[PDB]
Order: C-alpha cells, then sequence, then structure tokens
C-alpha cells in the first residue's frame, strides 16, 4: 500500500512525458528569500507534470503560507553552491489537494539554498 | 492613631457602639478613595509591636544571580528553560529585574519595559527574546492579584483598630490579639522598607489595569509580589479566624525561606505537604476519651440517604493504628533545610489526646497555615512536560489474544489469560443493554445531546474553517458579525448542511489549549474539540453514563467522608497521578472500542444514527475464510472513532508570553475538556477496582487474612470514585478496627496492580479521609482555608480585565468563601465591611464632568450582608444566613420594625396615615434621606452589561439563525410537535404569560448567549454609567410588588427548638462556643446529611430535567400557568414548546393540576430560591415540621387560607423560615401572627403580580 505509491505513478509519468522537454515538464516549489546578505530560494518539492497542467498550476495560491527558516555557512559535498539551511513552519501544512491527481511529485526530499530570516515561499516557473 | 483621625466614627459605626448611618459609610468611602500609597506604608510604619512578632530575615533573599544561564533555544526555535534540581524546576526565578526596564514617563521610580528588546525579539535576536520571556512571565506571575493589595492592608486596619469586640452569646470580649503580635504585618512592612529604602516612593509594585510596573531598587527580585501576596494572606487569616501566633510564624518562615530559595514556585509546589503530614497524618496517637458521630450508609447503596444515630463516646482501642510518619516526614524536612519547622509540629501533635473543639481547631490552624500562590510557568513548559508521557503497560495483551480485524478493529479471543476479557466483558454487556433501552432513540434525547457540547469552551474554531478550507467545500462566513469567530456555535452553523462523508475528513484537525491555574498545584489545561469529532464520540459517554448511572453507579458530599472518617470504620484515599496521561489506545482504548463495537453489535443491523448511514468492511475474524458484512450507524461512529484515538492528537500551542513559538506535535492523552472525560474516567476507575476484587485478588496473596477481608469488600458495597479519586469504605466489624497490617499488604497489592499495566495508585492510609479535597477526621470536617485565598485570582492570560463593576461581585465571592468556612465572625463581618466600603468609590473620567460612582449599603444588604446595629438596636443583632434578596431584606426588616418606628417617630417624620406597617410615621421623606431605597434598587441593576448595540445586518443573521435551527433539527416530527404546539398556544396559552419559554426562541437565545464576548468599550459602559447616575437621582413611591406584597404578613416566635445533634461533638472545624453563632445555628439546626444533588434533582419536575434553556424556568412556567387558571390544552401547549411527544405531554399537563406538589416547587412561582449557604444545614426539617400556621393562639380568621390556590403555603413556610432563623440564637419555632388582609386579598396581589412576567 505504500510502495505502489512509492513506484507505480512514476510508470505512467515515463509514459505521458516520455517525450516533452525538460524546459516545459519540469517544475519547483519552495520557500524564497528577497536578498543577499553575508535571488535566494529554498528547494521544499519537486514536480513534473505536463504543460497543460503546469500552466495552470502556476497561478495558484502558493505565497500563502509561512515557515521560519535559518540559514548558515557550510559548504554542501555536491557540485552546487548548497548550504544546509533549516526551516519550521509556523503555520499551516500544505495539502497534497492543492497540486493535482492529474501529476506527481517527490514525497520526502531534504532541502538546502547568516541567520533567520522568517520569510514565505512562492511557485518557481518553467 | 491616622486612620483613627479620619475614622472618627466610622471605625464604631461598625463595631457595634455607634449606630450605622449611611453619611459615614460613604464619608468612609471619600477617604478610601481620596488616599495613596505612602499613606499606605506611613499607616504601617506608625504601628509599633510587642516582641512575639519579630523575626531575623536573612539578607539572601535579595542580592541575586542573573536569569542569563536560565533559558536556551530549542533545535526546533523554542525557548527553553534549564533545569537545576529535577525535571519540576521550571518556574520564575527571584532574580534580575532592575535592568529590564525604562522608567515611567509622568512617574519618577516606576515603570515597565524598555520596548527595542522587543524590536530585537520580533527580529529574533536571542537575548531579547529570552529577556521579554523573563519580563512578561514576572508580569503574569505578579498579574495574579484581584486588586490593590495595599487596599486589602488598609481593610484590615480600619477593621482592626476598632479593637476588642463583644459577643451577645458569651457576654464577654474576645482575646484574640491585636495588631501588635502580627509576623506578616511587621514582616511586610519590613521588607517593602528594605526594598524601597531611602527612596523617595515607597510602594515595590503597584497594580493596573494596563499592567504592574516595577520599582527600581537594585536589590528588587521578580518573586517578590506571591511573597507578599502569601503576607497579606495570612496577615487576614489571623485576625479574621483565630489563627494563634506560632503557628503563623512558621508559616511565614517557610514563605521567606520559598522566596529565599532558587525559584519560588517551585520550592511552593514540593513544600506543600508539611501541614498535613506532620500534624493531619500523624494526629491522635493515644487518645482517652471523645465524642464521635455514629453513622449509618443505608440499604439503599447509592440513596445518599443518611439517618444519623447520635453522638458515641470513645476508647483507647480507637487509637492511630496508621503505619508510621517518621521517616518520609523528617527526610522531607532534612531535604530542603526545614528541620525545625518539622520538629516543632512533630512535638506539638503528640501533646494532644482528646478529640474536642480543641484539637480539631489545631488541625484548621495548620491547614490554614500553608501557602495559597497559584503556580505560574510557561504554557510550552507545560505542554512539553506532561503532555510527553507514556503509560507503563509492563504486562500488555500478547499479540496472539486478538481475532482478525474487523474494520479497523481486532476483537479480543475469550480465551484469554489477559485481565482485560472482564473490562471487554463489561463494556460489551453494558453496550448491548444500553442500546436495548428507546430511552436512547427519543429523537429529543437526541436534539438534546446535539446541544449538549454546545458548552465547555468550544474553541479551534479557525483550525476547522482552514480544515474545511483544505477539503474544498464552499463556506458561508457570515460578513459583519461581532463574536462569531471565536465561537462553537459557529462551528456548529457552518456544518449544519453537510454530509457525514463529506466532513468525516475534517475530524482530524488539531486542538487549542486553554489554560487555568490551581492552588498548590500545577497549571491545568483544558482542550476544547471540534463540533464533528464531539458528535462522533457518542456512544462512549453513552455507556460511560449507563455505567455511572445503572451498572456500577457510584456518583456523579460531606457526611459521606464523616461516615468514612468514622473511627471503627476505615477509610482509604486512592488517587491516580495523571489520569490522562494512561488512558492511551494500547491498552483501554482497543478493548474500549471493540466491546463498544461488539455489544451494540447484536442489536445494531440496520439502524441508523443521526447524520451517520450505514456502511460495510471485512474481516478475518473468521480466520480459515473472509468475507464482508454490513456496518451499522453505531458501528459506523465506532469505526471513525478507531482511527481517531489510535492514531493520536495534535495540539497547536501559542501564547501570549513568548514571542511566537506555534507548533504542533503528537500527543497520546485523552483530553480533559470533553463530553466524555469524566464519566468514563469514573467508569475505568470503578471497573478496574471490580476487576481486582474479582479475579486479581486471590490470584496474588497467600494468607488467608487479605482474601477473606477482600471477599465482604466489593465495589457495590464500599467503592466510590470521581475521576482522580477513590475511597476505600473498610467496614468497622464486632471486634471495632480491623487489622492494620492486612490492609498494608493489601495497599502494597494495590500499588502493584497500577504498576503492572499503566496506572499508579497514589495511596494513602493515614486514619482520615480525603474526597474532593474535603479533610475529614472522625467524623469532623477539617475547612482547607488554602483553596479558597482571598488575594489571588488565575488569569493565565495576559488579555486585559474587566473594568470596576464586578471586582466587588467577587467581594461578594470572598465573603461567601469566609461564610461556608469556621470564620470568627465578629472580625469576619467587621472585616467584610471594610473592604465592602473599601470598593465603593470609583472615580470616573468620563467627558465635561468628574462623576462619583457611589453605592450606599444598601445595595450590599440587599445581597446578603448582616447588619450589625442599626436604628439603635443591640448590637451583634441577626446573623449572616439570610437569603440574599427580597426574602432576606424582609426577614430582618420584620425582626426590628417595632423599634424601626419608634426610630422613626424619633427627628419626627410623622404624616396621620396609619400605614398597616409602620403606622403613624412615613416613610417615603426618610427612607430617601437614608437612600435606602437608592441603595435597594441599585442592587437590581445588571452589572458589567456588555452589548451587541451596532445593528447588524439582519439578512446574514437571519440566514445565521435558520443555519442554527437547521442545526437544531435531524428529524422535522420535532418540527411538527412544535408547531402544533405553537398553534395551539396562539389559540389558548398565549395573552396571559406575557412570556413563553419556548424551543424557537432557543436559536435567538444562542445568538444572545454568543454575542457576550464581544468586550467591547465605551458606549455601553458609558449607558451603563448614566444609567446609574439617572437611578441615583431618581426619587422612589415605595419598595417592590414582592416586598409590599410581603409586609402584611406577621409572625410570632416562641419555644426554641429541641437539640439537633449533641453539642459535645465537634462537627466542624472552627465552630464551638466560642464561635458562637453559626456553631450554634448547626446544633439547633442540624446537618444536612444528604448529597443534595438527588434532593434538588427530586425538586426537577420534569424526569430528565435537561434542554439547554433553564429548566428552572420551564416548571416555573408551567406552574405560573396551572395556578392562573389556564384551561389544559394550554398547559399542554406550554409543554408542547418542548414537545416531548403530545401524548405524555398531554399527560403530564394532566397531572400537574391536581397533584400537591413540593414546598421547595412553590418558590419557582414566585422566583424564590435557597439560597448558598443552608445547604449545609438540614432545611427540610424545619420547613416541614416545624414554621407552620394555625398558631398556638388558635385560628383568627385572617390566618386563613382559601380551598383553591393552597400554594401560598409554601411561601408562608419560606418567610417564616427566614424570619425564624436570620436572628441570632437558636433557630426557634415560628407561628403566623395574622397577614392583615385575608389569604383572597393576598393571594389576588400574587395573581396581580403575576399577571405580568
Amino acid at each position: 500500500s505504500l510502495l505502489r505509491l512509492l513506484i507505480c505513478p512514476w510508470l505512467h509519468m515515463e509514459k505521458l512525458i516520455g517525450e516533452a522537454d525538460p524546459a516545459s515538464t519540469s517544475a519547483e516549489i519552495g520557500w524564497h528569500v528577497p536578498r543577499e546578505q553575508l535571488d535566494g530560494f529554498i528547494p521544499y518539492v519537486s514536480i513534473r507534470a505536463p504543460r497543460l497542467v503546469i500552466e495552470e498550476l502556476m497561478e495558484k495560491n502558493w505565497g500563502q503560507y509561512h515557515a521560519q527558516v535559518i540559514v548558515t555557512d557550510q559548504l554542501v559535498v555536491g557540485e552546487p553552491r548548497r548550504v544546509s539551511a533549516k526551516a519550521v513552519i509556523k503555520g499551516n501544512h500544505l495539502p497534497v489537494k492543492l497540486i493535482s491527481r492529474f501529476a506527481c511529485f517527490t514525497l520526502t526530499s531534504k532541502y538546502e539554498m547568516g541567520a533567520a530570516y522568517n520569510a514565505r515561499l512562492a511557485f518557481r516557473s518553467d | 492613631s491616622m486612620i483613627l483621625t479620619q475614622f472618627g466614627p466610622f471605625i464604631e459605626s461598625i463595631s457595634g457602639i455607634t449606630d450605622q448611618s449611611n453619611d459615614v459609610f460613604e464619608n468612609a468611602a471619600k477617604a478610601f478613595s481620596m488616599f495613596t500609597r505612602s499613606d499606605v506604608y506611613k499607616a504601617l510604619d506608625e504601628i509599633p509591636f510587642s516582641e512575639d512578632a519579630m523575626l531575623p530575615i536573612p539578607p539572601t533573599i535579595y542580592t541575586k544571580p542573573s536569569h542569563d544561564s536560565y533559558y536556551y533555544i530549542d533545535a526546533l526555535n523554542r525557548v527553553r528553560r534549564k533545569t537545576y534540581q529535577g525535571p519540576d524546576d521550571v518556574y520564575v526565578p527571584n532574580c534580575s529585574i532592575v535592568e529590564l526596564l525604562e522608567p515611567h514617563e509622568t512617574l519618577t521610580s516606576y515603570g515597565r519595559l524598555s520596548e527595542a528588546i522587543e524590536n530585537r525579539a520580533k527580529d529574533g535576536d536571542s537575548q531579547a527574546r529570552i529577556a521579554t520571556t523573563y519580563g512578561r512571565i514576572a508580569e503574569s506571575q505578579a498579574r495574579q492579584i484581584k486588586a490593590p493589595l495595599e487596599k486589602f492592608v488598609l481593610a484590615l486596619l480600619v477593621a482592626e483598630a476598632g479593637g476588642s469586640l463583644y459577643d451577645p452569646v458569651l457576654q464577654k470580649y474576645d482575646e484574640i490579639p491585636g495588631l501588635s503580635h502580627n509576623c506578616p504585618l511587621w514582616c511586610f512592612r519590613e521588607i517593602c522598607r528594605h526594598i524601597s529604602g531611602p527612596l523617595p516612593d515607597r510602594a515595590p509594585y503597584l497594580y493596573l489595569s494596563a499592567g504592574v510596573f516595577w520599582l527600581m531598587s537594585p536589590r528588587m527580585t521578580s518573586a517578590i509580589p506571591p511573597l507578599l501576596s502569601d503576607l497579606v494572606n495570612l496577615a487576614i487569616l489571623q485576625q479574621t479566624a483565630g489563627l494563634d501566633p506560632s503557628l503563623v510564624r512558621l508559616g511565614v518562615q517557610i514563605c521567606l525561606h520559598a522566596a529565599a530559595s532558587s525559584s519560588y514556585a517551585w520550592f511552593i509546589l514540593k513544600t506543600k505537604s508539611i501541614f498535613p503530614q506532620n500534624t493531619l497524618h500523624s494526629m491522635y496517637e493515644s487518645l482517652e476519651g471523645g465524642y464521635c458521630p455514629n453513622l449509618e450508609w443505608l440499604e439503599p447503596r447509592s440513596d445518599y440517604k443518611f439517618m444519623y444515630m447520635g453522638a458515641m463516646p470513645l476508647s483507647t482501642k480507637y487509637a492511630r493504628s496508621a503505619p508510621s510518619n517518621d521517616k518520609k516526614a523528617r527526610e522531607l524536612g532534612e531535604k530542603y533545610g526545614l528541620s525545625s519547622v518539622v520538629s516543632e509540629l512533630r512535638r506539638r501533635t503528640k501533646t494532644y489526646s482528646k478529640h474536642d473543639f480543641t484539637s480539631v481547631r489545631y488541625i484548621r490552624d495548620a491547614m490554614a497555615c500553608t501557602s495559597g500562590i497559584f503556580l505560574v510557568r510557561t504554557p510550552t513548559e507545560t505542554v512539553l512536560q506532561e503532555y510527553t508521557q507514556s503509560p507503563e503497560i509492563k504486562v500488555p495483551i500478547p499479540q496472539k489474544d486478538w481475532t482478525g480485524p474487523i474494520g479497523e478493529i481486532r476483537i479480543l479471543k475469550d480465551t484469554t489469560s489477559s485481565i482485560a476479557r472482564y473490562l471487554y466483558r463489561t463494556w460489551y454487556l453494558a453496550a448491548a443493554r444500553m442500546a436495548a433501552q428507546p430511552r436512547t432513540w427519543d429523537p429529543l434525547f437526541q436534539a438534546i445531546m446535539r446541544s449538549q457540547y454546545v458548552t465547555a469552551r468550544g474553541g479551534s474554531g479557525a483550525t476547522l474553517r482552514e480544515s474545511l478550507y483544505a477539503i474544498n467545500v464552499s463556506l458561508p462566513d457570515f460578513k459583519g458579525l461581532p463574536v462569531k469567530a471565536a465561537t462553537k456555535i459557529f462551528q456548529a452553523a457552518q456544518l449544519a448542511n453537510l454530509p457525514f462523508s463529506h466532513t468525516s475528513v475534517a475530524i482530524l484537525a488539531d486542538t487549542s489549549m486553554g489554560l487555568r491555574n490551581q492552588v498548590q498545584r500545577r497549571p491545568r489545561s483544558i482542550m476544547p474539540l471540534n463540533v464533528p469529532q464531539q458528535q462522533v464520540s457518542a456512544p462512549h459517554t453513552l455507556t460511560a453514563d449507563y455505567i455511572n448511572y445503572h451498572m456500577n453507579l457510584s456518583t456523579t458530599v460531606i457526611p459521606l467522608g464523616v461516615y468514612a472518617s468514622s473511627p471503627p470504620n476505615q477509610s482509604i484515599n486512592i488517587d491516580i497521578s495523571a489520569c490522562d496521561a494512561s488512558i492511551t489506545w494500547d491498552f483501554f482504548l482497543s478493548v474500549i472500542m471493540a466491546a463498544i463495537h461488539e455489544g451494540v453489535a447484536s442489536s445494531s443491523i440496520g439502524k441508523p444514527f443521526m447524520g451517520v448511514p450505514a456502511s460495510i468492511v471485512n474481516d478475518e475474524s473468521v480466520v480459515g475464510v473472509r468475507a464482508a458484512r454490513p456496518i451499522s450507524g453505531m458501528q459506523n461512529m465506532i469505526q471513525h472513532l478507531s482511527k481517531l484515538y489510535k492514531r493520536g492528537f495534535s495540539y497547536r500551542v501559542n501564547d501570549s508570553f513568548s514571542p511566537g513559538n506555534d507548533f504542533t506535535h503528537m500527543t497520546t492523552t485523552f483530553p480533559s475538556g470533553s463530553t466524555a472525560t469524566s464519566t468514563e474516567h469514573t467508569a475505568n476507575n470503578s471497573t478496574m477496582m471490580e476487576t481486582f476484587l474479582t479475579v486479581w485478588g486471590p490470584e496474588h496473596t497467600d494468607d488467608p487474612d487479605v482474601l477473606r477481608l477482600m471477599k465482604s469488600l466489593t465495589i457495590q458495597r464500599n467503592y466510590v470514585c470521581q475521576g482522580d479519586d477513590g475511597l476505600m469504605i473498610i467496614d468497622g466489624n464486632t471486634a471495632g478496627k480491623v487489622n492494620s497490617e492486612t490492609i498494608q499488604k493489601m495497599l502494597e497489592l494495590i500499588s502493584k496492580y497500577g504498576e503492572e499495566f499503566g496506572w499508579k495508585y497514589d495511596i494513602a492510609y493515614d486514619g482520615t479521609a480525603e474526597y474532593l479535597k474535603l479533610y475529614f477526621i472522625f467524623g469532623c470536617r477539617i475547612p482547607n482555608l488554602s483553596r479558597h485565598p482571598i488575594v489571588g485570582k488565575e488569569r493565565a492570560n495576559s488579555s486585559a480585565e474587566e473594568p470596576w463593576p464586578a471586582i466587588l461581585d467577587q467581594i461578594m465571592g470572598i465573603f461567601f468563601n469566609g461564610v461556608h468556612d469556621g470564620l470568627q465572625w465578629q472580625r469576619w463581618i467587621r472585616y467584610s465591611w471594610a473592604l465592602c466600603c473599601a470598593f465603593s468609590r470609583q472615580r470616573t473620567m468620563t467627558g465635561e464632568s468628574v462623576g462619583y460612582l457611589q453605592y450606599p449599603m444598601w445595595s450590599f444588604v440587599y445581597w446578603g450582608l448582616p447588619l450589625v446595629k442599626v436604628f439603635g438596636s443591640d448590637p451583634w443583632i441577626f446573623s449572616w444566613y439570610m437569603p440574599t434578596g427580597d426574602l432576606g431584606m424582609y426577614s430582618w426588616i420584620s425582626l426590628i420594625r417595632p423599634l424601626m418606628t419608634r426610630w422613626m417617630v424619633a427627628n419626627g417624620y410623622v404624616t396621620d396615615k396609619c400605614s398597616p406597617v409602620f403606622g403613624n410615621a412615613d416613610y417615603r421623606k426618610c427612607f430617601n434621606e437614608l437612600k435606602l431605597y437608592q441603595g435597594y434598587y441599585m442592587a437590581q441593576l445588571p452589572r458589567n452589561p456588555k452589548k451587541s448595540g451596532r445593528a447588524a445586518p439582519r439578512e446574514v443573521r437571519e440566514q445565521f439563525t435558520q443555519a442554527l435551527s437547521d442545526y437544531l433539527m435531524q428529524n422535522p416530527e420535532l418540527k411538527s410537535r412544535v408547531l402544533r404546539g405553537r398553534s395551539e398556544w396562539e389559540k389558548y396559552g398565549a395573552g396571559i404569560i406575557h412570556n413563553p419559554p419556548s424551543l424557537f426562541d432557543v436559536p435567538h437565545k444562542w445568538y444572545q448567549g454568543a454575542q457576550e464576548a464581544a468586550t467591547a468599550t465605551r458606549e455601553e459602559l458609558a449607558e451603563m454609567d448614566e444609567t446609574l447616575m439617572r437611578a441615583r437621582k431618581h426619587s422612589y413611591s415605595s419598595f417592590s410588588k414582592l416586598l409590599e406584597a410581603y409586609l402584611l404578613v406577621k409572625w410570632r416566635m416562641c419555644e426554641a427548638r429541641e437539640p439537633s445533634v449533641d453539642l459535645r461533638l465537634p462537627l466542624c472545624a472552627g465552630i464551638d462556643p466560642l464561635n458562637s453563632d453559626p456553631f450554634l445555628k448547626m446544633v439547633s439546626v442540624g446537618p444536612m446529611l444528604q448529597s443534595t444533588r438527588k434532593y434538588f434533582a427530586q425538586t426537577l419536575f420534569m424526569a430528565k430535567t435537561v434542554s439547554g434553556l433553564d429548566v428552572n424556568a420551564i416548571d416555573s412556567a408551567l406552574l405560573r400557568l396551572r395556578t392562573l387558571g389556564a384551561d389544559k390544552k394550554a398547559l399542554t401547549a406550554q409543554l408542547l414548546m418542548v414537545g416531548l411527544q403530545e401524548s405524555e405531554a398531554d399527560a403530564l399537563a394532566g397531572k400537574i393540576m391536581l397533584q400537591d406538589v413540593n414546598t421547595v416547587q412553590l418558590a419557582r412561582v414566585v422566583n424564590l430560591a435557597v439560597p448558598d449557604t443552608w445547604m449545609s444545614l438540614d432545611f427540610d426539617t424545619m420547613f416541614k415540621h416545624h414554621v407552620k400556621l394555625l398558631p398556638k393562639d388558635g385560628r383568627h380568621l385572617n390566618t386563613d387560607i382559601p380551598p383553591r390556590m393552597g400554594w401560598l403555603r409554601a411561601i408562608l413556610r419560606f418567610l417564616g423560615a427566614g424570619m425564624a432563623m436570620t436572628a441570632t440564637g437558636v433557630a426557634v419555632d415560628i407561628y403566623l401572627e395574622d397577614i392583615h388582609g385575608g389569604g383572597r386579598s393576598l393571594g389576588q396581589r400574587f395573581m396581580t403580580w403575576m399577571r405580568q412576567e
């Protein structure tokens, strides 16, 4: 009952987006910060969907929820610049209805790219 | 002498020396308000002391370290305190408050915090957050006080300086010491002098509705207000209850060592069991005599009806056979450096061996001398301390013993060696014969229970509406309505049209935290639930109410403990530590849901409940095969409750004291606030004690002694439990007291029962008894005085407080709390006068005028203040047992009315119209000059009136009322019955009542009750102010119609009643010949000996007598229609407003006519009520046996009653009882002197009063 959720939908997304480009099928949603001290973003969830879904998931009120984000200074061992950011939500939690029943998302993930900033999120376009 | 100069006349206006006029009472109020804090402490420095009050005080209280090392930050960004001495060490320290303040603008040496700390805290500076947490929690700890403490001290001064007090019973002055002997006053002013120092101000803080301000001396500690509160508490309770000076020195030593500690409130929590353990729990080692009560818990073992067999002399075999108290008490005294106080208590407790008034008085003193603060801490610390606990289930049910599941729930095999089979069987049979009765299937009962969880501080409506927003439904917001967002009625209103399968997801939202504070206990945290999960939690509390009323039927007061502590009988006090952290799904709720699923399963086949339809699941319960069987509505609700209690609970946390710390987390504790809370806890206590006594006892012992005991000790005869507390009744045999060693073997076996499957029985075998925190020794009640503190008020929120017209009502509550316990009445009543006049004047700030709002004394005399000496009468003339209203007003006015008339012709106010009540003397000039009428009518003005007043849009309120009525309905047959009754009413019953209580004013009444939390400020308060002003300037004609109807009745007293109980028995502590008046009333009248929940439930004429709309109005209106003519169909229409089914409603309306009702019934006709002070006494005795008509002179033809309308007899009994008892002395029998008009004209006047509402 868990593992079919883990594996089975991405076979159908493979069937549907076997040919479209990543520059129209990829998407990303997460927490945002407006300026540089010591343009800025926290990658929360990754969604891949067809364009006839993303163009309606563009304008939905993602910028509704609030978390308390924490920024430190150490490198990741991975090759881009990523600091192991921290974040605690001071509101509600994001409903899974809001994404779709027509698209699938990565279930669990670890977010990456100072002091506490306490800002809100938005949608990252493609 | 300073207060003597301003209170030349007033201090003996209220000490029984000169006559109490009104003008000196208002002069006193002028001098009360026009007054300041430097005057407070120079009055305090004025008095000397007499070398028994003085004690050395260590300077180590004051110089204190900083709070920087005391708090830290959670990994999830939460401020949390670092512990030092155990995990209980989480509170406010008394340290470093001087440097967190900015001095006030128009003040010099006081002020509040600097704000830039809170700017940095809202920016996220860590030390700034720690600083604002510490400042606001010290603000909260100082917030816990009702009034300025200085005015309490000044009320002590103006009361106390009148001196010795004559007693009309004992013909002596009192022998209590005066001002010059109290350690609290001298030590209090010593603390204030040293903390203020040579600085020009003196008061270390000022109380204010906007918030407390601190004095800036560098030696100031933060926990000085609870120390000052304990000082003023013991300062009152000496001179108002007759404590000895020595134990007060002990108690203030405890308080000073508490303020000298690391943190104050932690030491207070850990210290709270010194006064009981060394005095109460070690008392009567080897007596020689005394007199104990003889009771009998009668043959119906749920009656709570007691026949008092009389006094019984004691003997030396009734010594304390309870085990020792040396070890743990001396270890507690050694542990906190307090060996001296424990050594003194264990010295003097040994010195008493006679069960008389002196020993029980000393125990009362020991109970009073403990502290009375309110334990205040950060809310996050609570919900991360007590909601992080799991029970210790050492023997769980093995996984082989459950069947294949049915839906979500596995079922117990019945060949299971585990204990929970018996629990399964009890809840199984109880659910079966619960669903067997058709009384659960009344749709009016459905409407009652749906209305039942509209109570109990409903919250989380925000989280309801955004979870409901998340599950994608359209939503009426109802724009432009005042309170509604913070209401549970809106929670019900949003789901008045919705299908159950579309709302079953929405029972998964989180839960708000409502906080309270307690006396000497950790701050409890009530929580509501939203309305769909309170709705789906029904059959649980159905079967719980079934257990508590039918099956084990234990309880839901006072002579319960009198029977339990009676010497041949023996009691065992059994609690649990932290009940709600034990009921989890691991061992209980699985078995509970399985048994409530299967017990109904025979009777439930296709029955639907309201709201919920049927369904189907499968089962592995027939493990060779697998099938799917349909599911009825009971089982549907249980199937929905299963995942909620199996899952765990989510709790939102938001405080006002730490800056933005919001979080939710999982917690497996059953909620403290629910409909199914206390009844389920009682049912679980009863069932576990039953399983104990049935199987687990003889399975785990050796000797015949304890098993031969517990065979005869079943739960139907010996056990009572209400939530936390339980209680053994050990029957004394023919040999007297049961041997103790068997009982200690038994109780260590109960402790084993607790530790082995997730309980912890706090077992206390002590030879005494507690029950609902009420202490009983040898059949004598102990009034605990800690749990009614005068000064403290629980304010767990920093929300701003309601202004002046209700603090006076809490002063009235302080007065009644002092009434219900055994306090020295000469010195309690006069101090109550002092407080009462101290909170009279107000000094408003209204526009263009400096207004003074003045109550006369007469509003308070209407509210039950006993007058001392009025119109030149004798001092201390009547008691405080007056019914607080027109009844008691009538009683004491008619005791002294001819002496009144002689005082009337003095300073001659004469007009030749011979009144029937005062004769040649008038009343209208003088009683307005004395403003008797002004205060008398001001007393009925409504206090703290908040109103909607804004003229909200009517269409949105109308659709709100319609949605509310849709919530009120589940069956339109209810609507058919009540609309049919409305038709019958508009035919017949309308008109002559001017106000029918109905069931469709109930949406209007729910709206009116929901609109009483707007806390709006300006306009209606100004309207109340001008209402008081135009009530004050208005000159009045005569009294109330009730009172004028009463003033034709006279009476005649003679032959004081024979005694009820023996006076040589200590009935309650604090009452004796020395406390002459209330003790002598207790001896003459006799104690109640009933639970009075049962007795006053016999009074309510409706059977189930619940509707959600004050059923007293129902029964009173029914009896009003009964006496005012009104053919039977109008009575049925008034009952069809409730609309039972109309057939038995027609039957009840036929019954009500010809049956002669109880005496207490007809009180509600005339809007009479038994006041709160009488239920200690047996009242029904002197109603139906002693106050009477046909006096000993004989018949008079004015002492006659017509054959119709014999409802007057009850009211004559009430008024005669009031006149017989309000005076001091023995409750003499009272006989009817004539009524001046005849019963026809008199009852005709009552008819004319009831022509209106």
